[PDB]
């Protein structure tokens, strides 16, 4: 599996 | 986790060839660059099965790895957990447990995919151009060095905040769950006016919040644009030069982005990975912190120079040469100070905790020699705090039993300790779920529990007390008036402590205890027609 | 349903105050998304002019200045909704709060607090994210998508026709994947609740699995349930790889279809390699977009939920009567019960009295004595106007105890709790608790008429010390001297006594109802014994609901 980026507020 | 050394070994490789199977789209892509200035088909049809090939095997491979991976993974912690609190129980937390292994499991998997990928891209580097990867390595440290820095304050600015709402929360909380005194005070304009006051100070950390998030995103952005043009200068200018061709360089530039990449996620990922290490090492550390066989007993007991204390220390005891003694087919009591603790007597009756001197060998058989399990079944009573489990009331009156008993056996055992008039009268028959904890039931319906959960293993020795000072009066003359019409007494040994002298009147022969052993005693009636310490309590 | 737009325009009213902050956010925003929108082109525009240096040099100027404006708005935007997020999570926890404290008694007596909790601390954020989070990333993502498709139709308008054709197979198993994975997470939080109840319930009823010596059904209890979760732990694992894959076999075969047919393109005559390029770019970036828009809008019905959840709070009305005004200046302090008859509405058709009536006097200390299943404490709450007589009434001076002023009447009359409640402020507020100004010369007249003072006056600093939280760190017996003088520290006109003297010292309790406090004041105490009897000028018996 791939790293996951969190949503830019 | 050495159990599973072997498909860990195998997970350690097929992520080793799923990290080549996939630098295969970069490099071929460079192939065709360096086939679009030089113009067969031959070559393109090559370079593109060759592409799709590996790209399809890399991809088949990290998924069979990850179905491996997990797989092992759920069996380590299911059996971690249940270890965990097998220890926990015996030893007389758990969710702490349960929140940390996924967390563990995940970050590790996303470490070794990420440090292996890593490895593998520096390498095919390394081996591509020197130079290149030489001035990489080198303007990497530096331009990895602000960004850190910054997202610390930020973080740090970020759980400030959270505490604080926190903080609040319960300043909140703790207002709202004392309703009535608040209304009768008329005080709820100052429970506002707190909360108010509360939130005024996370006002102030809110903006320096924002501002560090937006510096955060510019320091960012610049360092990601400064990094690439400081390669891209460099390798326009090889290329120029002549000594290498434009392929290479795509390849390169493709390679140094991945790079890049993947070392951020390490860094990203480390931390939690080192927090979830030293946390588990408190669950550790909070976890690791044969008999003869009976066949039968006639119910005689006897005890001399017994002494028993409490876990702490041995200087805790609350009896001292005691030498009690209770006959076969014959019903006794036992009184003394409240501040004595003869209670321990009746846990020393159930084989608790092991004598600290003598012995307490009963039915001429040693004490702790019997096996537990047959023991339990034949010399335990009605417990000193009558409750009831979240458990079905047919399951919940029989608890702790091998073999389910039948339905007229439990009819018959809740008739003969009177609780068949709260079975039938409780809904749906036998097949009710009690509430969990008692948190619906009754003082008496908790007693008359407590008597069929008793006398359904028909024990041969009697260690109920307590059991009618929660229940009611009635209850209670019920209670005694069944231990009296038993047949011949029940033909068997009770050490009752009771808490009322209208069941010690028939005692046998009633006894009262004094400095850790017993210090009067004899028949009731001559206990209360005499200078007797049963006497004194009546005219008293 | 309508239900939604009606949250919704809530929730859009809620963040009126907003307007100076929304606009800056709503303007780097739309510079932002138009900034990173043109980059590729003037890219494949250098590339072909490489293959004149006032073009090259205007086109690299351009790329650059765009570049660095772009990289400018797009943290200026985050800064600006972070903020804007923050003050509406403060503006609504403050209504939601202020909202609650003007329920009745029985809404608190129902609800349990966890519940309270929950929306006080979880779901005032969840709802706080719709517009600076979801309402966002939606609409920059939505436009930058159409920016792209467009400069793809400008580029190629054969090209596009594939991307237009395959986007339906990734729209589908992205929702898909989605639709599933929210099912499995609650699953898997409800296995997780099931298995922590079997502890939980282990650690209530310790005492007789020790004694029966049942750990090892226990332990095969819990056992069951781990083995129970795992299976839900290994199917949301499985299910995130297969969609995993699936997805990189889909894009490598668009990719390849792409590079095939743009290469058998070029090499026609209809298009250059800068083109090709930018196209390529183009394509490339358009998927991520996609997936996110589905994953956007799937998230926000979970926050218009959670903000319906919590507006069903603050809409709901009470069951207070209707506000008095009177305030006299000096009571008389004369109390008569008329044909009082009580039910709770929590259990209700199930009196606890029955047709109750009695009268009290300034100087008449009356005393009520008899268990009545507990119902005496009944009768001391509805007189303090804390619930309502479903028959006959209770009046004050003539007049009913409802059409007093709610600040004015609870300091003529106060009452002591049976089991008194210490707040976690210093000892100086907990004494002068509802007051708006006090001096320290009242708390110690105050703290001496209940002796307290022996414990008190050895603490350093003397009142302005912390207790610890909800009186901790206070034995029994000195939380019910404390409790006593925060009554006398008012000047009560009425006094009730909760069996106070169960725990305090009879001499102190004849003191407390000899004193000025009580020498000319109406006072009632409830006693569990006959030991009132020595100082009752009217004692008086009440069983079953009726009185003796």
């Amino acid at each position: 599996r791939r790293y996951q980026k969190s949503t830019e507020l | 986790l050495g159990s599973e050394t072997r498909r860990l070994s195998l997970f350690l490789v097929l992520v080793v060839l799923s990290s080549l199977g996939e630098m295969a789209i970069p490099f071929f892509t460079g192939r065709l660059t360096d086939w679009i200035l030089q113009d067969s088909a031959d070559t393109f049809t090559r370079n593109l099965t060759l592409m799709s090939i590996l790209t399809i095997a890399s991809a088949v491979l990290e998924f069979v790895g990850d179905g491996i991976y997990n797989n092992t993974m759920g069996h380590v912690h299911s059996h971690l957990q249940g270890e965990v609190f097998g220890a926990v129980l015996r030893q007389e937390v758990t969710e702490d447990t349960s929140t940390l292994s996924d967390s563990l499991s995940e970050n590790l998997s996303l470490f070794l995919w990420y440090l292996v990928r890593g490895l593998c891209l520096l390498g095919i580097m390394l081996w591509g151009s020197v130079s290149l990867t030489m001035v990489t390595l080198i303007t990497l440290p530096l331009l990895f060095l602000l960004p850190k820095k910054v997202g610390k304050w930020y973080q740090l600015l970020e759980v400030q905040v959270r505490e604080s709402l926190a903080k609040s929360s319960q300043v909140a909380i703790e207002a709202l769950s004392a309703m009535p005194t608040v209304r009768s005070f008329a005080n709820e304009e100052g429970e506002a006016q707190k909360f108010r006051e509360k939130l005024q100070e996370i006002k102030t950390l809110n903006q320096k919040e924002a501002v560090a998030y937006a510096v955060n995103s510019w320091t960012t952005s610049i360092s990601g644009m400064l990094l690439k043009v400081g390669i891209l200068y460099i390798g326009g200018q090889l290329v120029t030069s002549g000594a290498v061709s434009s392929g290479n360089l795509v390849t390169f530039v493709l390679y140094q982005m991945q790079f890049t990449q993947a070392v951020e996620v390490l860094l990203s990922i480390y931390p939690r990975v080192q927090k979830a290490v030293g946390s588990s090492e408190k669950i550790f550390e909070y976890l690791d912190r044969g008999l003869l066989t009976p066949l039968h007993l006639e119910g005689l007991v006897q005890f001399q120079d017994v002494s028993f204390a409490y876990p702490n220390r041995p200087d805790v005891l609350v009896l001292q040469g005691l030498t009690f003694t209770l006959r076969p087919g014959e019903v006794t009591a036992l009184v003394g100070p409240n501040g004595s603790g003869k209670s321990t007597v009746a846990a020393l009756l159930q084989n608790l905790y092991q004598p600290t001197g003598g012995q307490l060998l009963l039915d001429g058989k040693p004490l702790p020699q019997y096996e537990h399990r047959y023991l339990h079944r034949q010399v335990a009573a009605v417990g000193q705090e009558p409750q009831v489990f979240g458990r079905s009331l047919q399951e919940n009156i029989a608890y702790g039993l091998t073999q389910k008993p039948t339905m007229e056996e439990i009819t018959a055992a809740a008739v003969k300790s009177g609780a068949h008039s709260f079975i039938s009268g409780l809904p749906q028959g036998y097949d009710t779920e009690v509430d969990e904890a008692g948190s619906q039931l009754s003082g008496g319906q908790r007693q008359a529990v407590a008597l069929a959960r008793a006398l359904i293993r028909k024990p041969c020795v009697l260690i109920l007390d307590d059991a009618t000072s929660a229940l009611d009066a009635n209850s209670q003359l019920q209670v005694e008036q069944l231990l009296y019409e038993s047949p011949e007494r029940y033909s068997r040994s009770v050490l009752l402590i009771t808490q009322h002298l209208s069941l010690v009147e028939q005692a046998d022969h009633i006894l009262f205890l004094e400095g850790g052993a017993i210090r009067e005693g004899g028949t009731h009636q001559q206990l209360m027609e005499k200078k007797g310490c049963y006497w004194a309590m009546v005219q008293a | 349903q309508v239900n939604n737009k009606v949250l919704m325009w809530r929730l859009l009213k809620l963040s009126r105050p907003d307007l100076p902050l929304l606009v800056a956010a709503f303007f780097f925003l739309v510079l932002a998304v138009l900034g990173e929108t043109l980059i590729p082109h003037y890219s494949g525009r250098v590339i072909d002019i490489l293959g004149d240096p006032h073009a090259f040099a205007s086109a690299i100027f351009f790329m650059c200045l765009f570049s660095f404006g772009s990289s400018l708005s797009a943290g200026c935007r985050g800064g600006c909704f972070t903020y804007t997020m923050s003050r509406i999570n403060l503006r609504i926890r403050e209504q939601l709060f202020s909202s609650l404290l003007r329920q009745d008694l029985g809404f608190f007596q129902e609800t349990k607090t966890g519940e309270l909790n929950s929306r006080l601390s979880s779901d005032t954020t969840l709802m706080s994210n719709w517009l600076p989070l979801n309402a966002n990333v939606l609409l920059r993502s939505l436009v930058k998508v159409v920016g792209l498709y467009g400069f793809m139709l400008s580029i190629s308008p054969r090209l596009t026709l594939l991307s237009l054709l395959h986007m339906p197979f990734t729209i589908a198993a992205e929702k898909v994947y989605n639709t599933r994975h929210q099912e499995v997470l609650r699953e898997i939080q409800d296995a997780v609740a099931r298995a922590g109840q079997v502890v939980r319930e282990a650690v209530g009823g310790l005492q007789t699995v020790r004694s029966f010596g049942a750990e090892e059904h226990e332990v095969c209890r819990y056992k069951e349930a781990l083995e129970q979760c795992r299976q839900l732990y290994w199917r949301r694992d499985l299910e995130r790889a297969l969609y995993l894959l699936v997805r990189r076999v889909l894009h490598l075969g668009v990719q390849m279809l792409m590079l095939s047919c743009g290469l058998q393109q070029m090499q026609d005559g209809e298009l250059t390699q800068g083109s090709l390029l930018s196209f390529m770019i183009y394509q490339e970036s358009v998927g991520s977009y996609v997936q996110t828009l589905v994953y956007i809008y799937g998230d926000m019905l979970s926050n218009v939920g959670a903000a319906e959840k919590v507006f069903s709070y603050m809409d709901r009305q009470p069951n207070l009567p209707s506000p008095g005004t009177l305030a006299p200046t000096t009571l008389q302090g004369v109390v008569k019960f008329q044909d009082v008859s009580f039910a709770y509405p929590n259990r209700p058709d199930r009196p606890v009295l029955k047709g109750l009536t009695f009268t009290l006097r300034p100087g008449e200390v009356t005393a009520l004595v008899g268990p009545n299943g507990s119902g005496k404490s009944t009768v001391a709450a509805l007189l303090q106007n804390l619930y309502q007589p479903t028959g006959g009434q209770v009046l004050l001076d003539e007049k009913p105890i409802s059409q007093y002023e709610h600040c004015y009447l609870h300091s003529q009359v106060v009452s002591v709790g049976q089991e008194p409640v210490l707040f976690s402020g210093s000892v100086r507020n907990n004494i002068a608790y509802g007051l708006q100004s006090c001096e320290d010369d009242k708390v110690m007249a105050a703290a001496q008429a209940a002796h307290a003072d022996d414990f008190i006056q050895e603490m350093e600093h003397g009142i302005y010390t912390d207790v610890g939280e909800k009186g901790s760190q206070l034995a029994a017996g000195q939380k019910q001297r404390l409790a006593i003088a925060r009554a006398l520290v008012r000047d009560p006109r009425v006094l009730i006594l909760d069996e106070a003297t169960s725990a305090l010292d009879v001499q102190c309790e004849q003191a407390l109802q000899d004193w000025n406090s009580r020498g000319d004041r109406t006072v009632l105490v409830i006693a569990h014994r006959l030991q009132t009897v020595q100082r009752a000028h009217q004692i008086l018996v009440l069983q079953e609901g009726k009185l003796q």
